[PDB]
This record gives C-alpha cells, sequence and structure tokens, in this order.
C-alpha cells in the first residue's frame, strides 16, 4: 500500500521481530507432517502435469 | 495490466453486503484485485449457514486441474478448502488447530473439575 | 511518430549505473556490532541472528586465516550442527573476495556442498554466504572425522474415485496400486541451491 | 640454514623506480601482478626498502588481486631476512595474519627451526611456533625440533601464563603431538591431552576453540586415560587438575548429556589406577635431543632439489610475465 516514496507513518519502526517460543516434540511432529504433505502435494502436481501432457499429446 | 510476473493463483473474492460475509473462489492472478479481472470462475463458497445448514461448495476439476498444471499456484485458503473437501490431503494447519482445540477442551474439563 | 526516447534514455542510464557502480557488499551488507544494523538502509535484523554475530564470524574472514584462502579446506555451519548431527560442511573451490574492505569479508565462496555426508559433483554457486554461522575443522582429524553416519498408496478419496472409474469402465481390478514419489524429494528447510533466486544488490 | 642458500643469480637493482611504478599500477584501480614485487624483494638489500615493499603489498592485498600469493617468493623473502637483515618484517606480517596470511609451511620451516636452535633465538622462534600451531604442518621432520622448543619453553617458564596463553601452549603441545618413537612420545601426547582437557573443563567450552584451530570436543581427560591405558597394555599436571576439580544459557551440547564436571571420584580413581599402572611399567628435553641425534641426518639433497625446483618455477613465472607483456 506504500509506494516507497511516501510520508511513511513512523509507527512500526519501534518493534522487534521476536519469534514466539516453540515446543520440541510438537515442532518435530509438525515438521515431519509438513515434509510429508509437501511430498504428497508435489506428487499430485506431477501426476496432474503428466495428465496434462497426455492430453496435449492426444 | 503487466504485473511483476503475475502468475495464476486461485484466490478468494468477496461478494456480499455489510453484515453479510460472502465469498467466491476464483482463478485470478497473484497481484490482480480481489473482485478484478479473472480467467475462469469456480464453484462459489457459501460461508453462512441456513435451514439445517447449506454449506455448499463445488469445483470444476476438468479445468481446475488443467489450469493448475499450466503453472498456477494455490493460496492458503485454497489449500484449506481442498483439505476440507478431500481433493488434497488434510492440511496440517487444520490438524494443529484440532489438537489445540482438544487441549483447550481438556483444560476446560480440568477447570470444571476444579470448580468443585 | 513520437517515440518515448527520454524514458529509454533514463532506463539505460539507471541500468548502467546500478550495474557498474554497484555498491560493494562492504557498504550495504556490513553489520554494526553495536546494534546489528546494515548501512545503506538503516534497518534491524531478525532475533535469531544475534549470537551468531557475537560468538561467531562470517565465512571469508575465516578463510583469511587459511593459506591462500583455503584452496582445499573445509568449513561447517553452526545451524546444521544444531539441527543435525551428520557431517554437513562446505569446501572451497573458487573464492570471490571483495577488495574494497579492510579484513576482507562479506565476499562469495563456494564448493562441493554435501548434505548429511552426501557429496556432489561440480561445485555449485554460493548459498547463504553473508551469514555468521561458520565453524572451521582444521586438517588434524579432518578426513578421519568426515565419515557418513519410492512410492506410497493413494489416499482414500482418490482411491475410491479410481475404483469407481474402473467399475464404470467395466473391469473390476480390486488391486490398490501406489503413486510415484521418485523425483519428488522432501526438501528440508535448508535445501541447498543457489543465490540466483535470492539475488543480492 | 642460510649457508646452503647463497645461490640466487639476481639481476639489476632497480628499487625506487620499480616501486613507484608498482604503486602507480596499484593506483590504476585494476588488478596487478606481484612478480615485480617478488623480483624486488629478491634484489633488495636494505631494511627501509623491505618495509616499504611490505606496506605496498599490504595495500595491494586490498586490490582486485586479493590472490596472487606465491609461496616461493615469501620463502626467498624469509631467506633474505635471515641473511641480510629485515628483522621486524616477516614477524609483523605473520602477527597480522589476516593482513597477509602467507603461511609458507614446508621444509623451509624445518631449516628455520634448525637455524633458530643453532643461534638460540627467542621472539622470532616463538612467533614461528605460534604460526605453525595456527597453521597446519607436521609433514616435515621438523616435528622433533618443534617439540624440543615447546618442551624447552614449557619447562624453563613453568607458570600459569594466562587464558589465551595457556590455550596456545596446550595447542602447540597437542597439535604436533603425533610422535610414534617410544614411551616418550606417548607421554608427551598424554601431557598435551591432559592440558587441553584441563583448559576445556576447568575454564569453559565456549572460550577454547573460538579462534585457535581446534575441535569442539571437550571430553579429553577420558581420551588421555584411554591412551595411557593403551600404552600401558602395549604426571603432576593431571594431579593438579584433579586437585582443582575437587576444589570448591548458551549450551552447545544435548540437554540429556550430563556435563563432565560431575566426575570427581571417577576421574580420581581412573587417574590413580592408570598412573600406578604407568609407574609399574613406564627431562623430556634430553630425550628429544637424543631423538634428534638419531634422526635429522642432514638430508639436504631433497631440500636442494626443492630449492632448484622453486628457482625454476620463479624463472618460468618471469618468462610468463615477459610473454604476457609481449602479448598485451
Amino acid at each position: 500500500r506504500k509506494t516507497r516514496h511516501d510520508p511513511l507513518a513512523k509507527s512500526k519502526i519501534e518493534r522487534v521481530n521476536m519469534p514466539p517460543a516453540v515446543d520440541p516434540a510438537e515442532f518435530f511432529v509438525l515438521m515431519e507432517r509438513y515434509q510429508h504433505y509437501r511430498q504428497t502435494v508435489r506428487a499430485l502436481r506431477m501426476e496432474f502435469v503428466s495428465e496434462v501432457q497426455r492430453k496435449v499429446h492426444e | 495490466k503487466a504485473y511483476r510476473g503475475g502468475h495464476l493463483t486461485i484466490r478468494l473474492a468477496l461478494g456480499g453486503c455489510t453484515n453479510r460475509p460472502f465469498y467466491r473462489i476464483v482463478a485470478a492472478h497473484n497481484k490482480c484485485p480481489r473482485d478484478g479481472r479473472f480467467v475462469e470462475q469456480l464453484g462459489s463458497y457459501d460461508p453462512l449457514p441456513n435451514s439445517h445448514g447449506e454449506k455448499l461448495v463445488a469445483l470444476n476439476l476438468d479445468r481446475i486441474r488443467h489450469w493448475i498444471g499450466c503453472g498456477a499456484h494455490l493460496s492458503k485458503p485454497m489449500e484449506k478448502l481442498l483439505g476440507l473437501a478431500g481433493f488434497f490431503p488434510l492440511h496440517p494447519m487444520m490438524i494443529t488447530n484440532a489438537e489445540r482445540l482438544r487441549r483447550k477442551r481438556a483444560r476446560e474439563v480440568l477447570l470444571a473439575s476444579q470448580k468443585t | 511518430v513520437r517515440p518515448r526516447l527520454i524514458a529509454e534514455l533514463a532506463r539505460r542510464v539507471r541500468a548502467l549505473r546500478e550495474q557498474l557502480n554497484r555498491p560493494r557488499d562492504s557498504q550495504l551488507y556490513a553489520v554494526d556490532y553495536e546494534t546489528l544494523t546494515r548501512p545503506f538502509s538503516g534497518r534491524r535484523l531478525p532475533v535469531r541472528a544475534w549470537a551468531d554475530v557475537r560468538r561467531e564470524s562470517r565465512l571469508l574472514q575465516l578463510l583469511g586465516r587459511l593459506p591462500l584462502f583455503g584452496l582445499g579446506r573445509l568449513v561447517t555451519r553452526k545451524s546444521w550442527l544444531w539441527q543435525h548431527d551428520e557431517p554437513c560442511y562446505w569446501r572451497l573451490t573458487r573464492v570471490r573476495p571483495d577488495y574494497t574492505a579492510q579484513n576482507l569479508d562479506h565476499g562469495k565462496a563456494w564448493g562441493i556442498l554435501t548434505f548429511k555426508g552426501k557429496t556432489e559433483s561440480e561445485a555449485r554457486e554460493i548459498e547463504h554466504v553473508m551469514y555468521h554461522d561458520w565453524r572451521l575443522v582444521p586438517k588434524h582429524e579432518e578426513e578421519a572425522f568426515t565419515a557418513f553416519t519410492a512410492s506410497v498408496p493413494y489416499p482414500p478419496l482418490l482411491r475410491a474415485m479410481i475404483i469407481a472409474e474402473r467399475q464404470k469402465n467395466g473391469d473390476t481390478s480390486t488391486e490398490e496400486p501406489m503413486l510415484n514419489v521418485q523425483r519428488i524429494r522432501m526438501e528440508p528447510w535448508d535445501y541447498p541451491a543457489k543465490q540466483e533466486d535470492k539475488g543480492r544488490a | 640454514d642460510s649457508h646452503k642458500w647463497e645461490a640466487r643469480e639476481k639481476e639489476h637493482y632497480c628499487l625506487a623506480d620499480l616501486a613507484s611504478l608498482m604503486d602507480k599500477t596499484f593506483e590504476r584501480k585494476l588488478p596487478v601482478s606481484s612478480l615485480t614485487i617478488s623480483r624486488l624483494i629478491d634484489n633488495i638489500s636494505s631494511r627501509e626498502e623491505i618495509d616499504h615493499a611490505e606496506y605496498y603489498l599490504y595495500k595491494f592485498r586490498h586490490s582486485p588481486n586479493c590472490w596472487y600469493l606465491r609461496n616461493w617468493t615469501i620463502h626467498t623473502w624469509i631467506r633474505q631476512c635471515l641473511k641480510y637483515d629485515a628483522q621486524d618484517k616477516a614477524l609483523y606480517t605473520l602477527v597480522n595474519k589476516v593482513q597477509y596470511g602467507i603461511f609458507p609451511d614446508n621444509f623451509t620451516f624445518n631449516l628455520l627451526m634448525d637455524s633458530f636452535i643453532k643461534k638460540e633465538n627467542y621472539k622470532d622462534a616463538l612467533s614461528v611456533v605460534f604460526e605453525v600451531m595456527m597453521q597446519e604442518a607436521f609433514e616435515v621432520p621438523s616435528t622433533q625440533l618443534l617439540s624440543l622448543y615447546v618442551l624447552f619453553h614449557c619447562l624453563a617458564k613453568k607458570t600459569d601464563f594466562s587464558w589465551e596463553e595457556e590455550r596456545n601452549f596446550g595447542a602447540s603441545l597437542l597439535l604436533p603431538g603425533l610422535k610414534q618413537k617410544n614411551s616418550v612420545g606417548f607421554s608427551s601426547q598424554l601431557y598435551g591431552y591432559a592440558l587441553l582437557g584441563k583448559v576445556e573443563l576447568q575454564q569453559g567450552l565456549r572460550a577454547v576453540y573460538h579462534n585457535m584451530p581446534l575441535i569442539w570436543k571437550p571430553g579429553y581427560l577420558d581420551r588421555a586415560l584411554q591412551v595411557m591405558e593403551k600404552v600401558a597394555a602395549s604426571e603432576a599436571l593431571d594431579v593438579l587438575g584433579a586437585v582443582l576439580k575437587a576444589l570448591t544459557k548458551l549450551v552447545e551440547q544435548l540437554d540429556i548429556e550430563e556435563t563432565e564436571q560431575s566426575k570427581l571420584p571417577q576421574y580420581l580413581e581412573r587417574f590413580k589406577a592408570l598412573h600406578s599402572k604407568l609407574q609399574a611399567l613406564g627431562l623430556t628435553t634430553q630425550l628429544v635431543k637424543e631423538k634428534l641425534s638419531t634422526c635429522e641426518a642432514e638430508d639436504i639433497a631433497t631440500y636442494e632439489q626443492n630449492l632448484q625446483q622453486w628457482h625454476l618455477d620463479l624463472v618460468q613465472l618471469i618468462q610468463r610475465e615477459q610473454q604476457q607483456r609481449e602479448q598485451a
């Protein structure tokens, strides 16, 4: 929304990008879940791409 | 309009009045406006329920899958809807929310037991 | 016809300037050890990059302590040692030091990058070289230390859909095959690649 | 020593003009070669001129040619320093380290240690020891002389020194600790390992391998115990270490992993048993001198071959520079 060259309301420069705390077991479980879900999504995308290629060939 | 690599991104789009939230999944660009130009329109979304609930949602896979394979990306609410429908696997964020809700229910049960 | 020549002239001038007189990393990628700020912008840095600049140093300023910028030396990463216990380290094959700076730093250096002891062929471009998580492993106990420690069934919805399609076609086929995840890799958070997508100023 | 080196076949002695030309080439804001500076250093015969050349090389380090650092050039420079003068030059460049990082490790270091032991040097030899422990060497038979000097300076100045000084001493005692002669080498290795383990445990884990080239392994007392048990199957330092141990957040390890601080009785018993075993089976400067008497047969043929090869390489570099000037 800010086009670089703007008066930029100096109201957000007084904050620290602090990352909230995290648990160990829950974080590892979620990491494995994300990895497997991304693997499945990439597999589905590859299947859709193969189907599109077959359609284009036909 | 020439966008900075405006790739196709199936995003949501409002379509209701004040005090009347209504949405509609649409296959638009990643930078185009919400209710702006779009290519194809998919099955609208019904958020508010009614008589015995009518949360209706539809999708035209024949063209949705084609546009996806054509190099289009998906947004977070798009993945949420896909997981709720069953096309894609259940979103992990939904599972985390369910686990947090279960933990909150356990805490509420503990508080209720402490009431006595 | 009246073509837009002034716009093209301005574009060419700006491109030539930004490509020739580009500010070296020593000017824009510098880090203030008193407040962790980067000149040429005046902004702070994430919180997870505090101790890295305090109790650790960058990459090229460590290479400087090696003979000839370490023509064949190694170097590990603190983040990998914290996340994984496998021998994950870097090496040097072609260094690109910046000459416009005392005690050279912020430069670019790469080599044969390995992941969990999985070396590769032909050194790849840099990957997060302006960081501070760098730990050295001298020659003593070097080679002796560097030692190494398909498919899936379809989901229920797609499985049922395929079975229904088969039934509609005619053939029954009660077999539940498995999809392919060959080229699909479970790229971790630190998937090594290149700085092309994450281009610098 | 430098006696077996007087054989350079130098050329003209144009110093000031060529130095000004090199300064101008550096001012050109373009990469420049250091072959002219190498030729000068080989032909220079003064002290202020060598200082000016060193300053010019330092300023050139911040030039487009951050590389282009031939080792034979620094070898000839060190030989000139040994022969003529130029005392506080190589020492300063190596103390800076980051400003130069020459690290000319080779049999040249062996001859340097030999010459220093012949004249009984002090500050220059100590700087060379700091350099060799900061760099990576021990591929030459100079390890005997290095251990001799280390034991000399460790037994003649038995003091607590300081944090960084103790770390440097422990490193210089352990880094070359790869002897394989007899019980003396194993005893020296055990002494170095015990010193490193003490410096790692008594002090801390973060202020040890920070700057010096060492691994983050803290458990060194167990390693020394195992090494001495092995040498027995085939000193007062550990006594004082155990006594201090019995005397009365950033975590770079696993939470379940218990720190080695809570190991007073185990360490005491193990050290006592293994020391009794050693005494049953089983100062060092004389032993290292006797070792040197056996080895170090003045094997100067290989060094003469290496010097001839380096001279041929310098001549080839001069010819390449001539061909380059002809092409351009």
